[PDB]
């Protein structure tokens, strides 16, 4: 096997890929392995692009057998992986090891799940023929407009509080004073005015 | 055409009679149900006529005052009915297991029905309760209609039930299979022995390898189809332990070992 991981404590990833699951559930995630650890890409329309990175120290057994330029993809549908995934890691503290596995090229992405004497083991085929490689909407840094670091509870409750009125359009805004008095908000207009 | 038996069970036969229960269950499922009442010992009870048969034997030993006596020449009789009112009468008896010891069962063969009395006590009800069909067939159809033919050449021995999560993790299996709407077997001779399920679609993949392996040539694939649930309901067995051997890589048993009362189920490619 060229790329291998374990893990025990599966809440953490069922959580992260949770945060996938409002545009990311439709197919067409492009997992990437390396030396750093497991990253998972999302970009639909061209409009947004997610990156969410698994480390080293996550995994128990991670190996990395591999002898190229330490680059390899694979594209493979989340929602295949989401109707595996819903039935298994059930009830809590079931100690589900799941074992990650790639044979580098034309292999399934290989997924085994154990919990109480119970094995599982799923082949993901990937899709590795068009793929453009490249993409990224990445940006430059000696260039940025402005920098906030604000707490995730607060900015959660102002979405969750945003969400339900509709705000089709919205909008950002930063401002800073001599008088310390920065102002952050996320405005928007709707039906409700 | 004197068929009378007596049913009283105190501590092993109950849950014997609740896998009967069971049986009946599926044969109502099954088109059509045969019995071969013969002797008093050995009387088979294969029901089944796809392509299944449930050839399991009855001890009536512990039975009292059971006889057999027809005019089918020979020492094998042809008895065929529905198991519809079977299930009826079972479940009525099941539930009055509260009180209630002498009162039991007693079912005659009649010219036309097949009566079954109850002494059940709240001052005590009697209930009587026909068997509607009763339909017999010739001899003839009887010894042309055989199970068994078969060999063994790889058997798997199955662990018996002290391990519950065993027969939960092929309950499992089989819900995962119902949810997610074929069942491919596999097994080694490694060694202790390894089992592998498999289920494949165009684009769905499961294979399950059961962990902790205890049970006692090799690389035979078999594809058959999903009516291994039935054999998966039988396995719980609570009495004593299950076995069962696959081979040939399209023919797969169940036998079910229960005074030794031999429960296989035969299931074809």
């Amino acid at each position: 096997n060229k790329f291998s991981a374990s893990t025990v404590h599966l809440e953490h990833i069922t959580t992260a890929l949770s945060c996938l699951t409002p545009f990311g559930s439709k197919d067409d995630v492009l997992i990437f392995i390396d030396a750093d650890g497991l990253s998972f890409v999302r970009e639909n329309n061209h409009v947004i692009k997610i990156q969410l990175l698994l480390s080293r120290e996550l995994f128990m057994s991670y190996s990395y057998r591999n002898e190229t330029e330490d680059h390899m993809k694979l594209c493979v549908k989340i929602n295949h992986i989401l109707d595996s995934v819903s039935v298994m890691n059930r009830n809590s503290d079931d100690i589900v090891e799941c074992t990650l596995s790639y044979d580098g090229h034309g292999s399934p992405f290989v997924l085994i799940f154990e919990d109480s004497f119970i094995s599982e083991r799923v082949e993901y085929s990937t899709y590795l023929i068009k793929d453009f490689d490249t993409n990224g909407l990445e940006l430059d840094r000696e260039r940025i407009s402005f920098e906030a670091i604000i707490k995730g509870e607060a900015l959660h409750s102002a979405l969750k509080d945003l969400k339900e009125i509709g705000c089709k359009e919205c909008y950002v805004y930063a401002k800073t004073e001599a008088n310390d008095e920065n102002v952050f908000a996320l405005i928007s207009k709707s039906q409700l005015g | 055409m004197k068929l009378k038996l007596i049913v009283n069970g105190c501590e092993a036969p109950d849950d014997y009679k609740l896998l009967r229960t069971t049986i009946n269950t599926v044969a109502s499922l099954r088109k059509t149900a045969i019995l071969r009442f013969n002797s008093e010992r050995l009387t088979i009870i294969s029901t089944p006529k796809d392509t299944g048969q449930l050839w399991c034997t009855i001890p009536h030993d512990v039975f009292r005052l059971y006889t057999v006596i027809s005019a089918r020449e020979l020492n094998t009789i042809t008895m065929e009915c529905n198991c519809d009112s079977l299930l009826s009468v079972f479940k009525r008896y099941d539930r009055v297991m509260n009180q209630g010891s002498s009162s039991n069962m007693t079912i005659k063969l009649q010219s036309c029905a097949l009566g079954i009395t109850f002494e059940e006590i709240v001052k005590v009800i009697m209930h009587s309760f026909k068997v509607p069909v009763k339909l017999l067939f010739r001899a003839q159809d009887t010894r042309i209609q055989e199970p068994m033919i078969n060999y063994i050449q790889l058997m798997m021995y199955k662990l018996p039930p002290i391990s519950g999560e065993f027969g939960s993790a092929f309950h499992g299996f089989i819900r995962r299979v119902e949810r997610y709407s074929h069942i491919h077997l596999m097994g080694v001779k490694k060694k202790d022995v390894e089992l592998k399920i498999i289920v494949n679609e165009l684009d769905w993949h499961l294979e399950i390898c059961w962990n902790g392996p205890l049970d006692s040539s090799t690389h035979e694939v078999i594809i058959r189809c999903k009516d291994w649930k039935v054999c998966s309901k039988l396995y719980a067995a609570f009495e004593e332990v299950v076995l069962a051997i696959s081979h040939d890589e399209s023919c797969v048993f169940h036998c079910s070992l229960d005074e030794r009362g031999q429960i296989i189920y035969y299931i074809a490619r």
